[PDB]
């Protein structure tokens, strides 16, 4: 577990409908939600792959399970029952544990993505913004819609805003 | 101040999954990995229909019990279906030898043709081929017998040594069945075959067996104190089968040219059969699925999901759901 | 100089338990649980609260036929599995084949109801044959020549062995197990001496069973002093069905049969472990296993609702953390 | 692996006896250990679940393994032996690997919890405290027992102390 | 301003692995977990060579078919090899009873010695031991018979009751085989054995069986209309086997002292046998491997990797490779 | 996933040949690559162990798979075919998934090592160096070969350089 989902970012957003992870901005021009398209798309690809793997690796033989035995063939009839039950016990156990393990990992996968999205942003702004906690950043400067998007695709210009920011931070 | 926040999706969803650490965790998205739905029908497997017997056993059907010729006889099937009402079989009581092995071998054939190996009209000029009929196998109210065998009996006061061969020219293997009859008493043996001390011999390249009548009174079954044992063999292409007898031989009339398949099976079920395509069949119905597991039935035929005992196998795809 | 100090940390303790991981062997942890059951109680116990049949000195063969050594056994109407010992040695005392013997032991594994009764009462069933001189040195009792309790070896009366004929209809509402024997003398002189008729035959019949038997007269190598042989046969007569015997010599006739209700899949264990008043849900030839755990390394051949057998010696699951004092 | 246990926090505490993870304070009023109750409790819940899962998912049929064969049935005797041995090999392999994989993950789980407890704290204090390393924080201001506890349950008041701290910094 | 950077290895490599989340990820280092190579040879298993039959069946080899004594007979083997050309077996047509069980029991023996239980020269003074030869089993152009059996026939006009025992003093078990002959016609029965109504008995401590001739004409095989049935039994140390007969008995000449092993098998293959050591053998060749899986062949003998259907099982050891 | 490999450190180094993880310095005396010996060695140890585990835990019985059945024994012949196919299907499915799960974790294992190596360094220098991103630190002071190596084995002297650094941090 990476500590983000139900962690330092304590809740989800029913408001963000077009993706799994994203942003909520609030500036002068308005507020709203936008899903991060790139990392959402990547995740749906990888999770699709996981499901398809668990399904498609199952090699399956044409076979007829049933067998018929005569009243003087209880032993082999019971032998046959032993093999059917044995397979039942291994497939049941494996399937249950597979689901339990993968679920645990899928949930942590998502946690990891959210945490990396957060760090991707902290990394960029540095001390041009205040970490409020709860996954939010308060800018020490005006950040308009173009500024906001420079952040969303990794092209934030730190030096551009450093003076403005440091004035509001300190004096 | 102006603020940017990182967050994650939440929604309507009420699906729960389990993990090793936690039970009943609500997730945003999710997929079931366990197939639990069937179509309630018996279907064609790899596009070829099953043989459906209705009123009859396999025994009833290959011997040609009089009740079993309402069945249109196809040259191809992918498996065989008997019902809980499949009751007409050997109407004259006796053992059917290696019966289970016969049903296995007959499971699935890619080609199957019934033909008259020993034509009734010309095969037995020195023996009676018409009075071989019993209250144990009734047809339209009257005493009858199996369609695929003939019960030969003496003509006048004589049962001369019978001798008859067939060479398998069919190019496939042919299934031939015959019976041997065990009278109740000496008076009955003599009455039907003349010769006390009769014998039967049947032979091929690989098969050889002598049969003698076991004369005694058994407990009455369908009004009979005697018994008939039923036998069968597969004659290979090019091989020959010969019958020799001084009484008691219930002779083949029709045999079967066929090409065996591979592992299919017999399902016993009252599920109705449909024009309908499947790749996995169970006694309850067919399964059309991509999924690796099913909990519908342990005994399936075809290319099937693995049978398991679980009731749900829900895989998380989305994240924990925290509205 | 120094401001206040707050530190973050984790438990360490006494523990010396080690576990293995994929990356590391022998990692000491604080807390830990074993996943592999390696203890049994050294006893043979009741399975689902019903006791096994314990045969002691005898085979299954000797017990159902009624070998003279085998009636020190209290015969219960119910058992959950069958125990033979390494000393289970009294069986068919007159040498021969027991046909479909292993199938019989399978079928008799576990019965929910079992009752022995006299199908053909000795005192009134055979007025035209000798039911008292059917006794041998091969099956000794209190020093004297004897025979199985559950069968009778009929022999000619004076100079005649008339055609014998005898039926039983199963009115018991359960199925009944009936056993019989056919005797193959050593020589023509013996055959005639015992049954008069050279050329005797036997026939046995039900609705599903039918078989004729003829004596195979010849001298076999001596076993328990016998050069002849006896074959043992059995069949299960369904409720409402009838079994008939017909014979002109060589038939060792039933005296007692068994009404019973078969169970499902049980088994026979051969073991010298003692049997106890004692409850279990999993039983092995070494002893019972009372466990919640999924795996065991006690024995591959178990009966009941068991942990899966494995070859490992330890399966320790870490619950606590790496232990670093 | 998350880098905390036997990592940047190099050792464990035999002194902390009432939990799996926790704190050691040292101020003016005294020093001592206190386990973090909430995250300890949460962990024992989840690890209990893990153990119960590995145990309870094992569906088990009533069966009798043993079978008896006659001297002319060596082939089916051997068939039977083959199915016993087959199961033995798959249950042995899975059990061993199950234990190995889960242990690795349980240790990493704990590492993760400790790292998160540490970050939960660094998050709160920011530059009111000096990261010494070894999982310790040195406060730039007086932090009494009531201040200490405000940190322990996430209610630390950053502005309250910022002036005092920045003077000492 | 100078600089320290953290980084990671990249290289030449083009190996790819799959993960649950991603297919075809290039990695720096990597190991295959699936054995897909065999040596194309049949080898010694636990350092003892297999018995290689060549031209023959097991049947032909233990009975002593005349074509089968080009085979050097070793006292030890680890498994048995038949070829697709292993064709000389029972040359006089008939059933070989419990044949497959014989082949299983003979799979692997730690000790095996052939000896003359009933020496030809002195065992049968009242029966003819030289005229027991047939066109069905030719040797150097001439009519012949199995080396290990003798086909006794009447001397002049008499077949007296024959009686003969062997006690097993070998300390191991001994395998003995014998046959019983079924003539074509009464004229042949009488011609060969004199006594119509002959019988045979064979007995030990556990074995007992009477045999009577089944006289009839079967379809021709290798020019014979009669048949011969072959039988065998393992006599325990200390036990005795006795033969009694008034005709139709084909008598043992050589038997086999042996110590059975445990579970080995028979492979049918045309792969050549080599002086060569292995711990896992397949019909295609031997597998010398440390790895847990193989996709060479499902039917192996020895201590083998588990057979799987996959074509690659590449485990990543290095990291993602990013040039 | 820990966000380092093909993450914030976007590429690998074909230049570093003597290990899995390491450094690239550039000062006044020259530049070059050096693998981190201790953490590389440790990783090769643990991965060796993982491979050996997956191989050595396979307990293997001496057995002969093949069996031969007569023409009236198709039922047991088919029983036998059922068991062979049953084992095929579980060994195929487990092997495939075992490989898939372990690979996924091996790659994340490596990501984790790299990330911890980075943090081991940021931890030491603090504000005596500028985090450039891409896993690089720019020193606010002169750092010769002996200084460089003090960093590489965890013995960097922070106070020693603090004044020089903080002067340059202003300018
Ligand atoms: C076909 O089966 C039917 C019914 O299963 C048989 O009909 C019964 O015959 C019995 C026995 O002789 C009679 O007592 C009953 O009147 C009939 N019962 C029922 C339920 O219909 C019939 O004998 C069978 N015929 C053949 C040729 O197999
Ligand atoms: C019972 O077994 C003993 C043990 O060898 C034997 O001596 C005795 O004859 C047997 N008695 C009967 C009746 O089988
Ligand atoms: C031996 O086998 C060959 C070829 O398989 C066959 O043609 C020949 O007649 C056989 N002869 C004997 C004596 O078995």
């Amino acid at each position: 577990l990476f500590g983000a989902i139900a962690g330092f970012i304590e809740g989800g957003w029913t408001g963000m409908v077009d993706g799994w992870y994203g942003y909520h901005h609030q500036n002068e021009q308005g507020s709203g939600y936008a899903a991060d398209l790139k990392s959402t798309q990547n995740a749906i690809d990888e999770i699709t792959n996981k499901v398809n793997s668990v399904i498609e690796k199952m090699n399956t033989q044409f076979t007829a399970v049933g067998k018929e035995f005569n009243h003087l063939e209880k032993r082999i009839e019971n032998l046959n029952k032993k093999i059917d039950d044995g397979f039942l016990d291994i497939w049941t156990y494996n399937a249950e544990l597979l689901v339990l393990l993968e679920n645990e990992r899928t949930l942590d996968y998502h946690d990891s993505n959210v945490k990396n999205l957060y760090e991707k942003v902290r990394s960029q702004l540095k001390n041009n913004a205040k970490e409020i906690g709860n996954g939010c950043f308060e800018f020490y400067h005006k950040c308009d819609n173009t500024c906001m998007e420079s952040v969303k695709n990794g092209t934030y210009d730190y030096p551009k805003y450093s003076e403005e920011a440091k004035l509001n931070r300190e004096e | 101040g102006d603020t940017l926040c990182i967050g994650y999706h939440a929604n309507n969803s009420t699906d729960t999954v389990d993990t090793v650490l936690e039970k009943n965790v609500t997730v945003t998205h999710s997929v079931n990995l366990l197939e639990d739905k069937h179509n309630g029908k018996l279907c064609k497997l790899r596009g070829v229909a099953p043989l459906h017997l209705g009123k009859c056993n396999i025994a009833g059907w290959i011997l040609g019990n009089p009740e079993c010729e309402s069945l249109s006889t196809a040259s191809s099937w992918s498996y065989i279906v008997e019902t809980s009402s499949s009751d007409n079989g050997t109407c004259y009581p006796g053992d059917f030898i290696d019966y289970e092995e016969l049903r296995e071998q007959l499971s699935s054939v890619s080609s199957f043709e019934r033909f008259e190996i020993f034509p009734k009209t010309s095969s037995w000029p020195n023996h009676d081929s018409n009075k071989g009929v019993t209250a144990a196998c009734p047809h339209a109210g009257a005493k009858s017998f199996y369609k695929n065998l003939i019960w030969l009996v003496k003509k006048g006061n004589s049962y001369p040594k019978l001798s008859k061969s067939y060479i398998n020219d069919k190019g496939k293997e042919v299934l031939v069945l015959w019976g041997i009859h065990h009278p109740s008493t000496s008076a009955d043996q003599q009455s039907l075959y003349q010769n006390a001390d009769a014998y039967v011999f049947v032979g091929t390249s690989k098969y050889s067996k002598k049969f003698k009548p076991e004369i005694a009174i058994r407990p009455k079954v369908r009004d009979q104190e005697g018994r008939m044992n039923y036998y069968w063999t597969l004659v290979e292409p090019g091989d020959k089968i010969t019958f020799e007898a001084t009484g008691n031989l219930v002779v083949p009339r029709y045999a079967f040219a066929m090409e065996r398949n591979a592992g299919s099976g017999i399902i016993i079920s009252d599920t109705p059969v449909h024009d309908c395509n499947t790749t996995c069949q169970t006694p309850k119905g067919a399964i059309n699925t991509s999924l690796p597991f099913q909990n519908i039935h342990p005994i399936t035929i075809g290319k099937c999901p693995k049978y398991v005992k679980s009731t749900k196998l829900r895989l998380a795809t989305g994240l924990r759901n925290v509205p």
